[PDB]
């Protein structure tokens, strides 16, 4: 069936359509997501020479050409909107903000 | 990397972890601003700390680039607000999160690594005169952050 928790890479959940996998570690990613973090590990491993489970450290077994060849997930952009008590809360933060520019509190970095 | 971005914002602005905040800089959302507020464990109590957040184009395979806007007095964190903190270098992960992160760095806060400093006159006085330490910490803290 399809998992009940989140891809840690997207933060997206599972869709009964989509490509995803389980690690030996018991953890799942979608395909495209844990394809694009091997791609990205082997390359760093490289520049200063084992990728590991981004949850659990666990090395890997994985063939990358497989997780690449599946369909990546289909998911909308969740919008972004600030409830009115976050917008309030922010002002309140622009005040601390202004007096800690006037006490020299603020970094600058030139 | 946007997508990501989008669903963690929405998941600080609904869940922050205990004293923080966070969100984007005018219309720029690889670009944050967040607040953490002095943990009561900690010299820091009662200031509220501003740190910048930039995060990369390979965002989240590479690690956000977190600082400190707000001076503050710490063997980890320098002049330049620069946090030495390793899950923000060596010990990155995308199963980590802005919220783990503004987490991490309160502990770090309560608890600093003076063996790693990017401050080593503090460093030494943490190491050698706590006394001295945590009362300089809480001078910097109300001159600056309340
Ligand atoms: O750094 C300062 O200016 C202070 O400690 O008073
Ligand atoms: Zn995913
Ligand atoms: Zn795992």
């Amino acid at each position: 069936n399809i998992p009940h928790g989140q891809c840690v890479i997207c933060l997206y959940g599972f869709q009964e359509k989509e490509a995803f996998t389980k690690t030996p570690c018991y953890h799942y990613f979608h395909c495209h997501c844990l394809a694009r973090y091997i791609q990205h590990m082997e390359q760093e491993l490289k520049a200063q020479g084992g990728v590991q489970c981004p949850v659990c450290r666990e090395p890997l077994v994985y063939d990358l050409a497989s997780l690449k060849a599946a369909p990546e997930p289909q998911q909308p952009m969740e919008l972004y909107q600030p409830s009115a008590e976050s917008l309030r809360q922010q002002e309140e933060r622009k005040r601390l903000y202004q007096r800690q520019q006037e006490r020299g509190g603020i970094i600058d970095l030139e | 990397a946007l997508k990501r971005i989008h669903k963690e914002l929405n998941d600080l602005a609904r869940d922050p972890p205990a004293q923080c905040s966070a969100g984007p800089v005018g219309d720029d959302m690889f670009h944050w601003q967040a607040t953490i507020m002095g943990p009561n464990d900690s010299p820091y109590q009662g200031g509220v700390f501003f740190l910048t957040i930039h995060f990369p184009t390979d965002y989240p395979f590479k690690p956000p680039k977190v600082a400190f806007t707000t001076r503050i007095y710490h063997p980890n964190i320098n002049s330049n607000g620069s946090i030495c903190l390793d899950i923000l270098r060596s010990q990155w992960s995308p199963a980590l999160t802005i919220s783990k992160v503004l987490l991490s760095i309160c502990s770090l806060l309560c608890d600093p690594n003076p063996d790693d400093p990017l401050v080593p006159e503090i460093a030494r006085i943490y190491k050698t005169d706590r006394e001295k330490y945590n009362r300089i910490a809480r001078e910097w803290t109300q001159k600056y952050a309340m």
